[PDB]
RNA sequence: CACAGGGAUAACUGGCUUGUGGCGGCCAAGCGUUCAUAGCGACGUCGCUUUUUGAUCCUUCGAUGUCGGCUCUUCCUAUCAUACCGAAGCAGAAUUCGGUAAGCGUUGGAUUGUUCACCCACUAAUAGGGAACGUGAGCUGGGUUUAGACCGUCGUGAGACAGGUUAGUUUUACCCUACUGAUGAACUCGUCGCAAUGGUAAUUCAGCUUAGUACGAGAGGAACCGCUGAUUCAGAUAAUUGGUUUUUGCGGUUGUCCGACCGGGCAGUGCCGCGAAGCUACCAUCUGCUGGAUAAUGGCUGAACGCCUCUAAGUCAGAAUCCAU
RNA sequence: AUUAACGAGAUUCCCACUGUCCCUAUCUACUAUCUAGCGAAACCACAGCCAAGGGAACGGGCUUGGCAAAAUCAGCGGGGAA
RNA sequence: GUGAAGCCAGAGGAAACUCUGGUGGAGGCUCGCAGCGGUUCUGACGUGCAAAUCGAUCGUCAAAUCUGAGCAUGGGGGCGAA
């Protein structure tokens, strides 16, 4: 058992919660809700939304 | 003529009456096979459901696919406030069943008891046992050894009356349950002195059952009030340009079978029956009194499996536990029956010794992301409110 | 022998007949168009539907012409539905792919562009010592 | 196009018959390396069925809604697959003939209004039929079968054609019974129990090992147990993932109105992003038991018939069957 | 015999799109439902549980059997050759 | 929305006549409100609001377009883009 982070939010992601996302470059990316990929879809800038750790 | 394509029915005929369950609590209708070889043990419990949780543990299993990896399954957990020995009952043999003959109580019974036995308590006078209680000291209770007595001489089978103490738990209801639970055991003068040794005394879920352990769950599901053919059976829907209605059944019957038959589907009540789920198996029971009962082994945190801000629609759990994995037939609060397996279990995976190693305990009510205020607190930082 | 993966632990099919994906090696072929499923069952008006890793029937409907108006066996890739194995993780990839295969099982191409699902490629050892990336 | 009538008389169901259609027997010339009967059978001959088509005209013309498909339940056995068995010109593998058996299954598509048929692909298998040629106050209206119109052949003409083609209104249940559920008078009001009778449920395949073993010159090529998964069906549940939005919960924005800001109205929910709770999906997760009695067949002791024989008295094993749990 | 433009004319194919379909799920308004007031019509020999038999050759009533317990509410479309 | 004849200015050519930019506002032409009509859903209702109505979607819309009052033709007769 291992924890990991969020790559849109940085949010804590516990085992058995949010998806995983393989893109068809071969670039593998984390969520922990829909919120996260929901933003991360629609080409929204991490460094704009106000909640967000980075 | 002959049906063109075949396929088959819907639904099966053998929960046909599907009618409203007669009573509320659950009815156990058979028991284990008697053993007089056996130390005298209980057979039964019941208690109360308070919601789901998720788990994570490692499988041993050789020759799957999945051996010696970590796999993620669902448990229920079960509120199980101690129990108390109210009575025993003794049957006979007869030519035409089994019958009941005697029946002895205990000299003190509890208000939680009384209730059960009327409909308006509050403008009552509270009589119930009072007369009967005057049996003992009178005589040195000759009454009472009399009846005791003819159980040991004419009785075959012999069970006892228990109850559960509500007041331990944070439903609003105040009217205790009652029911028979029958004794297994050595010989019939065992039980008897067994069974009378119990009154008015309390006992733990944890002399009952044990880990790792296959019972079964008895309770009445969730109800729903009335339904057509489509939902209730899972008929196919007709087309859409249909006129007076798509979600019904196109031909009921034929001419000369001349009504409409018992095996064709037709609207009614859907839910609120009674079941019997079988083969469930126990993770663990956990002790009330411990204030680190949802650790394990490799996860060394000090907590209690309440989650985050309580379960949802129910209290938290401050008495002992059980976890069952799987799901069981039944609503939040719903009183639910416990029963040791009439089976006979060598088929390598309920023979399994599970260990756990991690137990999920963030909020059910959203996204929940912590599990601990205090790794939360760690997290978030400080804030306005804290000063 | 009929060709069936034997040990396909169960997962969501996310492809039925019909269904029109992508190609995945230097064969020739730009697009696959299903029309089986090599070990659908027997149910009234239910279409047959398949997942990643097991075979398919299908035909080209864009290539070079000498492939063309035949059927050949295949085998998918990655689906772009979200599925879950038995570590509780669902993951979903971003198109349909699928390549061309001998009924035996050996690959009719050469190299494998892009990334594979974990589940294809432990079942078709020819398969996994062609591709790069493993999900 | 009209009127008075006809079941004294046709087109559809039902009834009697079974020539034709379908299915099953008997005799044994011959075929079958040689040998009538492993598997077939000429010339002849005895039967059954009512899903083919005819013959008849008994019942309905003050009306029984007339093709096909969709949906859903049940029954028959002349058995396609599954369980257990008997034969061979049965070495193995693959096949052919027969017995007990209807418990459980029998599909996805191209063209045609089609019933019927014909190809592609999957599968253990894609068997045949009945119920007013089941099923229109259950649907649909493509075909046939009113009135409009076109062509070909026929008729001097009006017009004809089981020849082709295009457009054409599908009514009513609140009554009785039947079915699915829900209350309930009489013997004081209650709690805890027994179980007569009625219902009944599971199904099939694949991979590893046995094994490149038995068998065979070679080519080829099995099975019992054991382990792990999958198809169709059934009963529950919502920790996780997905769907739903009137939580009109918070935010963004167009038009107009309250003098501007703040805060709001109207545009039947103005529109968009996220969205807890509840409901919900082989689009998600969990679970589905074993006793007795037998049929086919193979046997034991043993006469009738001083031998022999599974049967005559008695008796052993035994199937997805039957009855119970 | 050909034919540009035009057509709520008949027919075949391709791209985009979609709950037509695999396979169903949820939400909103007005009814259905309960109450107060008002309040009709079609239809009707007498009536209303089945199996077989014979009969004008398909009975609710006849013959032989199965059986059979007051008064009632919401749905349904097998029968009354409605 | 498109832009027919007529007219103005410039350029090329031996000539006959040809190019380029504006002006002008024709047509039983075209998108589309009110009016007029009535293709599809074979939708709603079908003892209805109605003995022909209601909703969405549709055809035409400056001309063989729509319409009021007064007058004429009367039953083997009238009138009829049939």
């Amino acid at each position: 058992m291992r924890t990991y982070e969020d790559t849109f939010s940085g949010q804590r992601i516990y085992p058995g919660k949010g998806k995983l996302y393989v893109r068809g470059d071969s670039k593998i990316f984390r969520f922990q809700n829909g919120k996260s990929e929901s933003l991360f879809l629609q080409r929204k800038n991490p460094r704009r939304i106000a909640w967000t750790v980075l | 003529s002959h049906r063109k394509y075949e396929a088959p029915r819907h639904g099966s005929l053998a929960f046909l009456p599907r009618k409203r369950a007669a009573r509320h609590r659950g009815r156990v209708k058979s028991f284990p096979k008697d053993d007089p070889k056996k130390p005298v043990h209980l057979t039964a419990a019941m208690g109360y459901k308070a919601g789901m949780t998720t788990i994570v543990r490692d499988l041993d299993r050789p020759g799957a696919k999945a051996h010696k990896k970590e796999v993620v399954e669902a448990v229920t957990i079960i509120d199980c406030p101690p129990m108390v020995v109210v009575g025993l009952v003794g049957y006979i043999e007869t030519p035409r069943g089994l019958r009941s003959l005697t029946t002895v109580w205990a000299e003190h019974l509890s208000d939680e008891v009384k209730r059960r036995f009327y409909k308006n308590w509050y403008k009552s006078k509270k009589k119930a046992f009072t007369k009967y209680a005057k049996k003992y000291a009178e005589n040195n209770g000759a009454s009472i050894t009399r009846e005791l007595e003819r159980i040991k001489k004419y009785c075959t089978v012999v069970r006892v009356l228990a109850h559960t103490q509500i007041r331990k738990t944070p439903l609003k209801q105040k009217k205790a349950h009652l029911m028979e639970i029958q004794i297994n055991g050595g010989s019939v003068a065992d039980k008897v002195e067994f069974g009378r040794s119990l009154f008015e005394k309390p006992v733990t879920i944890d002399t009952i059952f044990e880990k790792d352990e296959m019972i079964d769950v008895i309770a009445v599901t969730k109800g729903h009030g009335f339904v057509g053919v489509t939902a209730r059976w899972g008929t196919k829907k007709l087309p859409r340009k249909t006129h007076k209605g798509l979600r019904k059944v196109a031909c009921i019957g034929a001419w000369h079978p001349s009504h409409v038959q018992w095996t064709v589907a037709r609207a009614g009540q859907m839910g609120y029956h009674h079941r019997t789920s079988v083969n469930h198996k126990i993770y663990r029971i956990g002790k009330g009194d411990d204030e680190a009962n949802a650790s394990t082994e490799t996860d060394l945190t000090k907590k209690k499996i309440t989650p985050m801000g309580g379960f949802v629609r129910y209290g938290e759990v401050n008495n002992d536990y059980v976890m069952i994995k799987g799901s069981v037939p039944g609503v939040k609060k719903r009183i639910m029956t416990l029963r040791k397996s009439l089976f006979t279990h060598t088929s390598r995976k309920a023979l399994e010794k599970v260990e756990l190693k991690w137990i999920d305990t963030s909020s059910e009510f959203g996204h929940g992301a912590f599990q601990t205020a205090a790794e939360k607190k760690q997290f978030m930082g400080t804030l306005k409110k804290d000063l | 022998k009929r060709g069936a993966p034997g040990g396909k632990l169960k997962m969501t099919l996310g492809l039925p007949v019909g269904a029109i994906m992508n190609c995945a090696d230097n064969s020739g072929a730009r697009n696959l168009y299903i029309i089986a499923v090599k070990g659908a069952g027997a149910r009234l008006n239910r279409l047959p539907a398949g997942g990643v890793g097991d075979m398919v029937m299908a035909t080209v409907k864009k290539g070079k012409p000498e492939l063309r108006k035949k059927v050949h066996p295949a085998v998918i890739v990655r689906q772009a539905k979200p599925w879950k194995r038995f570590d509780g993780v669902f993951l979903y990839f971003e198109d349909n792919a699928g390549v061309i295969v001998n009924p035996k099982g050996e690959m009719k191409g050469s190299a494998i562009t892009g990334p594979v699902g974990k589940e294809a490629a432990e079942l078709w050892p020819r398969i996994a010592s062609n591709a790069g990336v493993v999900m």
